[PDB]
């Protein structure tokens, strides 16, 4: 079973401008491990399976989350660290074009259909509960489980929002703009690291490792 | 994958 109440109390729970952004990315991948655990269903997964969805979801995730924190933001995102920056500051950066899609393709649409934490806890683990990603133990366990998301999703929109029935579509048809962007900033970070002008903290470091 | 593990542990 698969209850939004459960999804909603684990975003709950865990609640150079690129220098800062990669600081606050470190920081937020060990509170990510603590979400996933949270989600009902994860922490049953084996561990080689746990690692693989997170190893293949975390930018995505990640994104996710400070997009939607930043909905009351003008033209800016806010970071976990308290930190706000604002497309201003990125451009001088020298990331203005991929910051400029977070804001027009993920922030203005959160904002402008009022997408809730239900909705975000949910469409992130769908995210988490990718069937695709690769050397799964039982794919299908996961796709399952991420099938389980969606229909509670599907309900909760229905019963939320009864009158705006293309919804819950709405939702799920902003996840290929996040796989875009996830993948345009991972380039990015690779990037960084490849220059070296960049300080990258342990753990995002590991998460640009290869796999085993 | 190091970091990863160690924080997975229940
Ligand atoms: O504070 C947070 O909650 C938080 C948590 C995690 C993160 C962030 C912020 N920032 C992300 C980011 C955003 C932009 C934007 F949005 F500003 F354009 C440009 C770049 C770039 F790589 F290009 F520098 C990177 C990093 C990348 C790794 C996981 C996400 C994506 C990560």
């Amino acid at each position: 079973d698969m209850p939004v109440e459960r999804i909603l109390e684990a975003e709950l729970a865990v609640e150079d401008p690129v220098t800062n952004i990669c600081q606050a990315a470190d920081k937020q991948l060990f509170t990510l491990v603590e979400w996933a655990k949270r989600i009902p269903h994860f922490s049953e997964l084996p561990l080689d399976d746990q690692v693989i969805l997170l190893r293949a979801g975390w930018n995505e995730l990640l994104i996710a989350s400070f997009s939607h924190r930043s909905i009351a933001v003008k033209d800016g995102i806010l970071l976990a660290t308290g930190l706000h920056v604002h497309r201003n500051s990125a451009h001088s950066a020298g990331v203005g074009a991929i910051f400029d899609r977070v804001l027009t393709e993920l922030v203005s649409k959160m904002r402008d259909m009022q997408m809730d934490k239900t909705e975000l806890g949910c469409l992130r683990a769908i995210v988490l509960f990718n069937p695709d990603s690769k050397g799964l133990s039982n794919p299908a366990e996961v796709e399952a489980l991420r099938e389980k998301v969606y229909a509670s999703l599907e309900a909760y929109c229905k019963h939320k929002y009864p009158e705006q029935p293309g919804r819950f579509a709405k939702l799920l048809l902003r996840l290929p703009a996040l796989r875009s962007i996830g993948l345009k900033c991972l380039e990015h970070l690779f990037f960084f690291k490849l220059i070296g002008d960049t300080p990258i903290d342990t753990f995002l470091m590991e998460m640009l490792e290869a796999p085993h | 994958h190091k970091i990863l593990h160690r924080l997975l542990q229940d």
